[PDB]
């Protein structure tokens, strides 16, 4: 007996049919957390291929014929690779070497976005900003957005504190260490009782050797405070030790009296 | 069982909807199957957020015969999930089985084990996404916005999000004056405050790191004074660092900190405050005259 | 004469204790003089401990920066010197200095009080 028989209309497939996983790397690398990456379909044999290119990601299978999508689960990029540079959010990893670019066979590995605005990277970068691995862009860069944490939750704010008391004690040991004489620096632009009162005390705990070669403008010679009281202007106005001085090694109160010099309309001195 | 009659009756109001009237030996399998073909082409939702056309994917047709019922142009932003089960005609293949008073989810069993008249599979199911991007081109094209016609919101979203922030540190330091340049620079996430501040240690005296200088500070000053520190020090002759790197003296320490007002040409309210530290600045603005 | 600088404030303490010696100045006005602490010790020349100008900037020795406060009270026109932890070497004579912002004829030493730690 005959049947009517009838052909469904051609098909005309969407962006998502013709979405190609080997192409998309650039695409899947930004994605966040919660954020469904579109793949389009996937081959059985493929899924392997997929899952150790993106670790990080679970592939779910979103659809019929095989579509797929990537959704991040974790960031698992490492201190060393994730705290030394602030332009880097991921990196690629194969055959042992790690390279910004994407390579066939290589492996996803990335960085937290808020690595740099928690205290993520604190203890890393703690002891890299000592003796030779020191860089003085990412370190100051690091002190310094350290005043202005963004993570300003309780852990954030407290990851704050646990690094003053760190640096604190290391600066009490020797305060010309340039990352000591970025962090006394970046108390100075806080500007608050707390930062103008650890300056004090990292300054006061040095040796007699750096105090006589540093803050000679803190702790005058008699001659020169006995001569200093024949003025009525503050010493720190004409005393050539504190217009020779490191502004960063400076007590609070030499700092404070070098601003009250009295300029004439011009230069004053 | 064996058939001896067929025939398609028309349906009563939607011209998609007909009845497949089916005639068996066994009095008992006659029935009258109403089942949907095709749609329309669809630039339109059929559920908030779905498309839902009347056509069932049988198990093994291509994907694309499903979508073959939206316009290309409207379909971008939607994609092809999981459908309920339904069941169609092997000879016409398609057709969206209902399960009506007499069609029951049983007698469909019934007819596929009996013979091959009956195909089984998943209905049409699309939801509302957004753009999916497949290049990187496609990326280039939203993030440096010469082009953000399928863009989705995450690369398009004024750099508000930080999906964009990889492609633009080269993008920008090959043009560092671009306007969409400097509207990621105001978004203030590390990755541009880095890469400008690369920037400005060799480009200070350029017009684009007066705004930068203005955009970071007071919130993220370092980046600043750090590219200060090393423009100042490769240019320890031009006459715009002699208050920031002095340049008669072994450390050019003249004039920072509060010794910035010693000098009339460090406070002079014409010149660019890029060219004075952020706490060197502030100190400006606390000087006692006379 | 009655340009009176006494000093005040002075005694007996263990090393470690504190200490706040007052001078309430009388003739003298401190928006136009420096006040200065001294301190002589046995046998030894008088020399300058703490400062403070006519405008309120203070100043130290070395050897007692930290310990010692110098402050004033212009309402009071007293000028103070709060001391903490005293050590045996602060034993000696401490009286009170004024000078005049530009009359450097006018220079006036004050009658001292004694500051003793031991044990």
């Amino acid at each position: 007996v005959e049947l009517p028989k009838r052909d469904p209309p051609p098909g005309v497939p969407t962006d998502e049919m013709l979405l190609n996983v080997d192409k998309m790397h650039d695409v899947i690398a930004p994605a966040k957390l919660l954020e469904y990456v579109h793949i389009g379909p996937l081959a059985k044999d493929k899924e392997d291929k997929v899952k150790k290119r993106y670790p990080e990601f679970r592939l779910v299978n979103t659809g019929p014929g095989g579509l797929s999508a990537l959704l991040r689960q974790s960031y698992a990029g490492t201190a060393p690779n994730c705290c030394r540079t602030f332009q880097r959010t991921h990196y690629w990893k194969k055959d042992g070497k790690i390279s910004d670019k994407y390579e066939e066979g290589a492996v996803l590995e990335s960085c937290w976005p808020d690595v740099h605005d928690t205290g993520k990277c604190d203890v890393d970068l703690f002891d890299w900003c000592q003796g030779d691995t020191f860089d003085r862009n990412i370190c100051h860069q690091w002190i310094g957005s350290a005043f202005n944490r963004a993570d300003r939750t309780v852990e954030g704010q407290q990851s704050l504190i646990n690094l003053y008391n760190k640096m604190q004690t290391l600066c009490s040991k020797d305060a010309s260490v340039p990352i000591c004489e970025s962090f006394l620096h970046h108390l100075r632009a806080h500007n608050t009782e707390d930062s103008k009162e650890m300056i004090d005390y990292i300054l006061r705990q040095q040796s007699a050797d750096f105090k006589q070669k540093y803050m000679r403008c803190s702790y005058p010679t008699r001659d020169k405070l006995e001569e200093s009281l024949k003025y009525a202007e503050p010493r720190e106005c004409w005393d050539p030790e504190c217009s020779n001085a490191n502004v960063n090694f400076l007590l609070t109160r030499n700092y404070n009296n070098l601003g009250l010099c009295n300029i004439v309309r011009g230069s004053g001195l | 069982v064996t058939l001896n009659r067929i025939k398609i009756a028309p349906g009563i109001a939607d011209i998609r909807d007909k009845y497949m009237e089916l005639g068996f030996n066994y009095p008992e399998y006659n029935r009258a199957v109403k089942f949907a073909e095709e749609s329309y082409t669809y630039y339109y939702e059929t559920s908030p957020g779905e498309i839902k056309p009347k056509f069932c994917l049988i198990d093994g047709m291509s994907i694309d015969h499903c979508s073959s019922f939206i316009v290309p142009e409207f379909a971008k932003q939607y994609v092809l999930i999981h459908g309920e089960p339904c069941s169609s005609f092997k000879f016409r293949p398609g057709s969206l089985i209902y399960y009506q008073n007499e069609v029951t989810p049983e007698y469909i069993k019934d007819l596929k084990h009996a013979t091959d008249y009956i195909a089984s599979g998943q209905r049409c199911h699309f939801i509302k996404k957004d753009y999916l991007l497949g290049d990187s081109d496609s990326v280039a094209k939203c993030c440096s916005k010469t082009n953000t016609k399928h863009c989705p919101k995450i690369f398009n979203n004024n750099y508000k999000t930080e999906h964009c922030d990889d492609f633009m540190t080269g993008f920008c330091r090959n043009d560092p004056g671009n306007p969409n340049c400097l509207e990621w620079l105001r978004a203030k996430r590390k990755p541009a405050m880095s890469t400008y501040s690369d920037i400005c240690s060799k480009h200070m005296d350029a017009r684009y790191c007066s705004e930068f200088i203005r955009i970071i500070r007071p919130d993220y000053f370092t980046f600043g004074d750090t590219a200060l520190y090393v423009f100042c020090n490769d240019h320890k002759g031009n006459r715009n660092c002699w208050c920031a790197n002095y340049p008669k003296s072994n450390s050019g320490d003249k004039y920072l900190g509060p010794r910035v007002c010693w000098l009339h040409e460090c406070t002079d309210e014409s010149r660019d405050r890029k060219w004075l530290y952020y706490n060197q600045d502030v100190q400006r603005t606390r000087c006692k005259y006379v | 004469g009655e340009v009176q600088l006494q000093a005040s404030g002075g005694g007996l303490v263990q090393p470690g204790g504190s200490l706040r010696l007052s001078c309430a100045a009388s003739g003298i006005v401190f928006s136009n003089n420096r006040m200065s602490w001294y301190r002589q010790a046995p046998g030894k020349q008088r020399e300058v401990v703490a400062t403070i100008t006519s405008g309120g900037a203070t100043d130290y020795q070395d050897s007692v920066e930290g310990r010692f406060t110098i402050s004033r009270d212009m309402a009071k026109n007293t000028v103070y010197l709060q001391m903490n932890s005293l050590k045996p070497e602060d034993t000696a004579v401490y009286f009170c200095n004024a000078r005049r912002d530009n009359f450097a004829t006018a220079i006036y030493w004050g009658q001292g009080t004694q500051v003793t730690v031991s044990s």
